[PDB]
Parts: structure tokens; C-alpha cells; sequence
């Protein structure tokens, strides 16, 4: 097998959707997978965020469930420890009483750690398992979820919808509306002014769309690369030669100690970013 | 690359994890926190 | 259609990489100030953190609709299908 | 023709990038200046952020041309139809 | 022909995406000398807007120029006639 | 002369939007240290409105010619008369 | 096919080298700053190195996106499979 | 001879941009500097737009020699008579 | 196929100057800061040091990565295999 | 031969207008301090006005050198003698 | 097989001149605060050269790689032996 | 022969150009310092001066490699030796 | 060449980054922890 082949078949996902004779089916092929439209899901990247965000929320709940009040155990001491930082977190941003930011903020942080976390453990153990567990060798397998764009997109799309219902439930339709086409230029007559709508849209309507793309892509190109990196470096082994596997090695330990340090602080700008946004959204910046 | 549905299951998912921390995680241990800080203020006003 | 293609990947790359220029030259003169306001004002991080992430979505805000464009012409080529 | 729709493709990506690597770089100055002005005086913030929104407006000014250009060529090409 | 309204083309782009990349750094460095200055003494601002407005007709007076030339060629080519 | 007014229009585009680019990076460097200087005293204003366009005289001095020649490469082609 | 490839090369090394000098001047700039606040007043390093690594979050994002689409486009081809 | 006239046009294009946009930046820091200078100690001002005027000279030198040879390109070129 | 070999010999050069370039400039602005700091603060030179060794890792982290891309395109070459 | 005298007149203009462009800047970086230290010692003027004539010595070193090969290439073409 | 060798002579000087540009404009940076270091603290003036030189050693290596690398195309040119 | 030697030409204008540039705006921050340090305490300026020739040896090292490559490339020619 | 030589490097690198991670990271974080539960303690013994 070639290294092309090798990366090709390392870049493909798991896809369920409609094929030519039904609504059911797993596609086989890259080609098989592009024929199939919108209505197609990937597999590895819905199984492996739910299987980590179930397993964060038990763990979480374990803890929360028998709380002492007193000498906290070692689980619920890492539990009080990380709400303590959300909670800290929280109060220096927003100044509100809004009882679903924290809990949202720290939902956020856990799940991309654990999404994130997952792209340190060897690029060919996982795919292998599962192929040999299914009995399929060519079998797509994709572990890390946030290298896939279709997941950071959903968290930005729900963020930008979260930010949305609040901006207008704190301010109306008519507040809303107004931030967003008279606010940030204003005229004390009526003609000046309606010469000023069209730039004010402008001004605004960008910067709010740009929100969501930016929040997914910054952690999407970070996955991307560290994990497309990962991938070639594996093929330097494959070589088979001495002196081209003892630099891999080196190579391979300084990027995942390197990258160690990206995975927490994406979680951590991702979290911060969206406590801004929705605390943006119940005051006026303009 | 090939945006999906997974789009849609990503974000049915957040919201579901989202409202269960909401309800089922957070109140407990805040309010196992405050009570610690209300017994240690307490104990700091027995003078 | 060779010279359509080849022209679109340049057109690509020319849109993602001034982008990348851009805000990694502009963060590094917001991060910059930040650290210094501060440094000098030790009191006023907080204000001053939510301040500068403000700022940052007027920063890249054109940079976003660069690369979103990109990516449209990448995998949806709009050029190649115009004779 | 091809040739036509090949440099088309090159001039919105020239059209899109210069503009936001100005933007980036002109945003990241006025940033950090608003950043220093609000650390060295908290008081002053909200006429301050008046100010820099006046100031941008005026940033954004030719940059959203440009864009608006450059999507009038994606979408509605003018050359074409001069052969 | 389509060589010269290709050529155009980048042309136009050229006069646009220069024209907003000097604008934006240069609105940016005054407007940050702008805020720096209003913060100094709030009293004066108006008088420092009025300034800032009589410089900025400056910074622009050739960005103007540029955009109003490159939209001249989109919509009324004058080279093609001079084949 | 397909070449030569195509190439033509690319000079024409260099021309103005370097000079474009440059006249705005200077004005915007300008009026910075002039919106300063107004801001530290105010009483200096008249004077320093003067020595302003005194200066601004020398920075605007190459880009009119610039354009100029610009014109005068727009209409009544020069090399288009070499063949 | 030949012009695509050799094109796609020059698009991986834009991409690249953009990135990379963005980046590095941007990191220039921001772990200036950073030593300058240290120096001011010692007993706030960690905190100040704590935000240098919330900005670099920041500053290296768009270079990234650069990076990981020139390695997809060096061992993978999306231009390619357009013919 | 064709080729040679029209890229004889592009040189003379960037012989008159570039010594326009570094004249335009040269000439705002030097006169940012002189107003700063002004402005803080009005009395010297008369020493001052002399050394400027010093200074300027120097500045201008190669942009005049840079102009010169591409208006002697334009009307005298030399580049036609060695075939 | 020699259009392909001489346009990835241009690629590496670009990958290899840029990244030179900003590594050059960002370096520099990196050690006048450190050189201020240890003027200034002559006891602070130790941890001024590991700190310029910490930022100076992230400052070239692109640059490596760019850096063995040129080399693999130079001594390999993914790209004439793809013909 | 017409494209070696088409190259032989763009290496022209770019040895001037680049060495143009670097002195124009340059000199503006060097007068605004002196300028600066003129204002803050009377006095020392004398001396450092030499030192800046020192200075400016090696800042035109090699564009000197760069504008005298140009010369060499416009009137003397040693590319067209096949070496 | 002329288009690899006046395509890898291009490549040399991109590798030499972004190197030399990039060395510089980081060591006018480096110095320039190496020299008012040394006249603020005319006792520390040994320790900061020492600093100086370590900076120095970090500033000019991807530079040296590049020159390297273009020596190694002019003299032993391994792209002629890949067609 | 012709576009080996054609190119040759642009190698040579891009050697000594890019390096006329980066000595010229190194130069005028490095004098720039200089003369602020003598205008600060106009007694060290026999150190200052040996200091600035130090540094600017390193600052002309890759721009006279450069330059002596250029001359080698003129009035010698690898590349043409290589058919 | 190929599959049971990229396996070997991966488990090679693997196994020497585990023994970074277990020499260097968790002890810290391990130390941070009981020194919170202790002030805990001590706050409790005081009240
Ligand atoms: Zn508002």
C-alpha cells in the first residue's frame, strides 16, 4: 500500500445516508460518500462526541449527586475545583443573573477538552481496532470529532442561536432591530439618519455573522493540522529506514508535547469567546 | 469539505448535554460550596 | 478549463494567506497593548480582557468572509462551469 | 473564454485579501490605542468606544467597496459579456 | 479581446484593494492618535473631531480618485476601443 | 497592439494605487502626530495647521504626477504610437 | 494537468510562507511586549505570561487553517479531480 | 518589438509607484516628527523647517533620479533602437 | 514535467525566504525588548532570558514546519509523481 | 531577443525603484531623530548633523551601487551578448 | 530544459534577497536598541553586547539555511536531474 | 539561451534590489538610535560609533554575499553553462 | 515497510511520551489537588 493511499483512507469518515436504492445503507468508497447529499450523517464523529460527552456528564453527576458539604472526597474536590474556576470565570465577564451561562460554559470547556484529548492517543490504533472488531479492513474510522468541520460548525450555529433568542428576548424585536440598522450612527433628523441605515447595517450585520465562522474555524484548523501532521509523520516510520524513524520519534514526541498545550487552550478561548458573546448580547457596546 | 447533517446532530447534542448541566449538575455542587463558605464565615463570627 | 482551475488555487491561496498575514500582524499589536495596559494597571484586567475580545471580532471580521469564500471556491468552484 | 474568467478569479482574491489585511492591521492598531486609552483612564470608556466606532466606520469604508466588487465579479461577471 | 479585458480586470483590482489596505492603516494610525488625544483632555474633542475629519478628506482625496478610475473601466472599458 | 494596451491598463493601475497606498500610510502617519501636537496645547493649532500642509505639500508631491501621467496613459496612449 | 500541479505547489508555498511570516512578526511583537511587562513590575509574570498564551490562542489561527489546507492540498488534490 | 513596448510602460509604472509610496511614508514620519517637535517647544520652529528642508533633500534624491529615467523611458526609449 | 520541477524550485524559495524574513524581523523586535529589559532591570537578566527562550519557541514553530516542507520538496518531490 | 530586453528594462526599473522606495524610507526614519535630538540639544547641533551625514554615508551604500548597474544595464546591456 | 534553470535562478535570488532584507531591518531593530541601551547604562555595555550576540544567533539561522540552499542550487542544481 | 539569460537579468535586479532596501531602512533605524543616544548624553559618542560600525557589520554581511552573487551572475553565468 | 513498522515507531512514541506525562505533569497537578483538600481540612479543624 502506498503512503497516499494510507493518508487517503486516514482522511475519510464513516457515512450513513441515502443511498440510490434507499434511505439506507454505509458508503464504501470516498466517491460513494460525496454522491450522497445534505441528508448524510458521519458516523465516527456523532458516536465518539456523545460517548465522551455521556461519559463527562456521569462523571460529573457522581460527584454532584452525594455532595458533602464538608471534606470533599478526590473526585468531587476535581469536580468543586473545576466549577470554581467556571463560576470565577463567569463572574469577571458577565455581570448579569443569567443562571445558564455557567453551566453552559463549563459543559463547552469539558466536552472540547474531551473531544480535543483524544487526537494524543496513536493515529492507527483506534481505526485498527475498529476494523478488526467489524471484520473490515477498509473500513473509515475518524476518532477525533473537532478535526471534522461538521461539529464545530453545529457548536457555533448553537452558540450564535443561543446569542440570538437572548438578544432579543433582553431587548425585543424592536431593540434588535434597532442595534442592528440605527445604533451605532445616529441623526437627530430623519433624513441624515436614513442615509445612515444602509451603513450601519453594514457595519453590523458582518461582525455578527462573522462570530460563529470564526469561532468554529479557529478550533477546526487547529484540529486539522495537528492531527494532519500527526498522520505524516507516521508515514516517516513507515519508510522503514533507521535514520528516517529515529527523527519521527523525536518529531513525534515534541508535537504532542506541543500539542498538549494547544488542545487545553482551544477549549479555553472557545469557552471564554462564547461567555463574551452572550454577554454582549444583554448590553449596548455601540 | 462535505458539511452534512452532522451539523444538525452536533447541535441536537450540545443543547441536550447543555440543559442536563444545567439542571442536574451545577446546583448541587454550588450549593455544597456556599454552605462550606456560610459554616466558615460562621465559625470566623462564634467570637 | 487547466488555466480556470490552476488560477482558482492561486486565488485561494492569495485569499487565505494575506487573511493569515493580517490577523496574526494585527493580534500581535492588540495582544501587545493588552499586556501593557495590563502591566501599567494591574486592577483593570478584566475590563480590559472583555475590551480587547470585543475588538477582536471587529479584527477579522472581512478576514472570515476571505476565507469563507475560499473554502466555496475550493470544493464548490463557481469559475469552472463559466466556459 | 477561459482566460477571462481566470484572471476574474485572481482579482477577487486580490480584491477580498488586500482588504482585509488592511483591515486587520488598521483594526489592530485602533484596538490597541482604545486598549491603553481605557487602561490609563476607566472613566472615559464609553465616549472612547464612541469614538473608535466613529473611526472604524471610516476603516471599513473602501474595504466593503472592494468586497461588494468582488462579489458583484463572483457572482455577476461585467467581462464576459465584453468578449 | 480577451487579453486586454482580462487584464483589466486585475487592473481594476489592483486600483480597488490598494487604495483600501493604505486607507485602512492609515485611518487606523489616526484614529488611535485620535482616541489617545481625546482622552487627554475631553473638553476639546469636538475641535479634535472637526481635525480629524479635515485630514481624513486628505487620507482619501486619492482613494477616491482610484476607486472612481477602476469603476470607469468595469462599466465603460477604454482600452478596448483603442484595439 | 493587444499587449501593449493591456499592459497599459496594469501600468495605469500601478501607477494610482501605489500612489494611493502611499499618500494614505503617510497622512495617516501625519495627522496622528498633528492630532497630538493639537491635544497637547491648543493654543498651537493655527501654527500647526500651517505646517501641516506645508508638509503635506511635499508628501502629496510625486503622487499628482503620478496620476497624472496616469491620465495621460488613459487617454491619448503614448506607446500605442511606437509600433 | 501539468500547469494545475505546478500551480497547486505555488499555492502550498504561499500559503505556508504567509502564515509562517505573520506569525513570526506577530510573535515578535506580542513577546515584546510581553518582556517589557515583565521587566515593569516582576511580580506579575505569571499572570502576564498566562495572557501572552490567551492571545497567542488568538494571534495563530488563520495560519493554521493556511497550514492544514496546503498539507491537504500537497498529499490530496481536490483541483485535480476537476479535470 | 511589441513586448518590449508595454513592459517598457509596466517599468515605468513601478519606477513612478514605488518612489511615490516611499516618498509619501518618508515624508509623513519626517513631518509627524517635526510637528511633534513643533508643538512642544513653539520657538524653535525656524531651525527646524530648515533641517527639515536639509533632510527632505536627501529623501527626494533617488525618487527625482527614479522619475527622470522613467520620463525618459516614456518619451526617449532606448530599449526600441537595440531591436 | 519541467514546468512542474521549475515551479516547485520557486516554491521552496519562497517557503525558505518568507520564513527567513519574518523570522529575521520578529527576532529582532524580540531582542530590542530584551535588550531594553536587561538595560533596564540589569538583576532580571536570568528570567529575562527564559523568557525570550519561551516566546523565540513559538515564534518559529510555523517557520520549522515550512522550513521541512522545502526540504521534502526539494531532495523528494510528491508532485512529479502526481505527473 | 525582445524578451531579454524586456527583462533588462524590468530589472531596470525594479534596481531603482526599490532602492528609490528604501532610501525614501530610511531617510525619513533617520530625520525624524534627527530632527528629535535638534529639538532636545541646540547645542550638540553641529555634531549631529555630521553624525547624520555619517549615517546617511552607509544608508545609500548600495543603492548607489544598485542605480549605477541599472545605468550599466540601460546604456551598456551586457545580457545581449548572450552572458 | 531552460525553463528549470532560469526558474532555479530566480529561486537563488528570492533565497538570498528576502534573507538579506529580513537580516537587515532585525538587525537595525536589535541594534538600535543595543545603542540606547548602551548610552542610558554606559557600565553595562559589555553584558549587553554578550546579549546582543546571542540574540544575533537566534536572528540570522533560517537565513544562513537559505543561503545555504542557494549555494547548493547554483553549484550543484539538483533540479536539472529530476527531468 | 534567451529566457535562461532573460531571467538571469530579473535575478540580478532582485539581488541587489530587496538587499538596497533592507540596508537602506536598517540603516535608518540604527542611525536613528544613534543619534538619540548622542543627543541623550553627548559624551559617549566615541563608544556609540564603534558600536554602530559593529553592528552595522552584521547588518551588510548577507547584503554584500548578495550583491558580490549578483556581480558573479552579471559578468560570469553559471546557468548558461548548464545549456 | 508499511503496517508492523508505522505500529512500532507509534508504540515507541507512544510509550516515551506516557513516561514524560507520568514523570512531569501529573505529580503537579496530583500535589495541587491535596493541597486544596488540606486547606479544606485546616479551614474545617479551625471552624
Ligand atoms: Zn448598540
Amino acid at each position: 500500500e502506498t503512503a497516499s493511499g494510507y493518508i487517503q483512507h486516514h482522511l475519510q469518515n464513516l457515512t450513513f445516508g441515502r443511498l440510490p436504492n434507499g434511505d439506507w445503507g454505509f458508503a464504501h468508497t470516498a466517491e460513494q460518500a460525496k454522491e450522497m447529499g445534505f441528508w448524510a450523517f458521519h458516523v465516527d464523529t456523532l458516536g465518539w462526541s456523545v460517548l465522551l460527552g455521556v461519559v463527562f456528564l456521569f462523571i460529573f453527576r457522581l460527584a454532584a449527586k452525594k455532595a458533602t458539604s464538608g471534606q470533599p472526597g478526590g473526585l468531587q474536590n476535581f469536580v468543586e475545583v473545576m466549577v470554581e474556576f467556571v463560576d470565577t470565570s463567569v463572574k469577571d465577564t458577565f455581570h448579569g443573573r443569567n443562571p445558564l451561562i455557567a453551566p453552559l460554559a463549563l459543559t463547552v470547556f469539558v466536552w472540547i477538552f474531551l473531544l480535543n484529548l483524544i487526537d494524543l492517543v496513536p493515529v492507527d490504533y483506534l481505526p485498527m481496532l475498529a476494523a478488526k472488531i467489524t471484520g473490515d479492513e477498509h473500513l473509515f474510522f475518524r476518532a477525533v470529532a473537532t478535526t471534522d468541520p461538521n461539529a464545530t460548525l453545529g457548536l457555533s450555529i448553537s452558540v450564535f442561536a443561543l446569542i440570538v433568542f437572548y438578544s432579543i428576548k433582553v431587548k425585543g424585536i424592536g431593540g434588535f432591530l434597532g442595534e442592528l440598522t440605527l445604533h451605532p450612527f445616529s441623526s437627530k433628523n430623519i433624513v441624515v439618519q436614513i442615509l445612515l441605515i444602509p451603513v450601519n447595517f453594514l457595519l453590523e450585520f458582518v461582525t455578527l455573522i462573522a462570530k460563529p465562522v470564526s469561532l468554529a474555524l479557529r478550533l477546526f484548523g487547529n484540529m486539522y493540522a495537528g492531527e494532519l501532521i500527526f498522520i505524516l509523520i507516521a508515514v516517516m516510520f513507515g519508510s522503514g529506514m533507521f535514520l528516517l524513524s529515529a527523527l519521527g520519534v523525536a518529531l513525534n514526541w515534541a508535537w504532542a508535547v506541543f500539542h498538549i498545550l494547544i488542545i487545553t487552550l482551544q477549549a479555553f478561548i472557545f469557552m471564554m469567546l462564547t461567555i463574551v458573546y452572550l454577554s454582549m448580547a444583554h448590553e449596548d457596546n455601540h | 469539505m462535505n458539511i452534512n447533517a452532522t451539523l444538525i446532530g452536533q447541535s441536537v447534542a450540545f443543547f441536550i448535554f447543555v440543559l442536563f448541566c444545567m439542571k442536574f449538575v451545577w446546583p448541587p455542587v454550588i450549593a455544597a460550596l456556599q454552605e462550606r463558605q456560610k459554616k466558615i464565615a460562621d465559625g470566623l463570627d462564634a467570637a | 478549463m487547466e488555466t480556470v482551475v490552476g488560477l482558482t488555487a492561486i486565488a485561494v491561496a492569495l485569499l487565505i494567506g494575506l487573511g493569515a498575514l493580517g490577523t496574526a500582524i494585527g493580534f500581535g499589536l492588540l495582544g501587545g497593548k493588552f499586556l501593557e495596559g495590563a502591566a501599567r494597571q494591574p486592577e483593570m484586567v478584566p475590563m480590559l480582557q472583555v475590551k480587547m475580545f470585543i475588538v477582536a471580532g471587529l479584527l477579522d471580521a472581512v478576514t472570515m468572509i476571505g476565507v469563507g469564500i475560499a473554502l466555496f471556491f475550493t470544493f464548490a468552484n463557481p469559475f469552472v462551469g463559466q466556459i
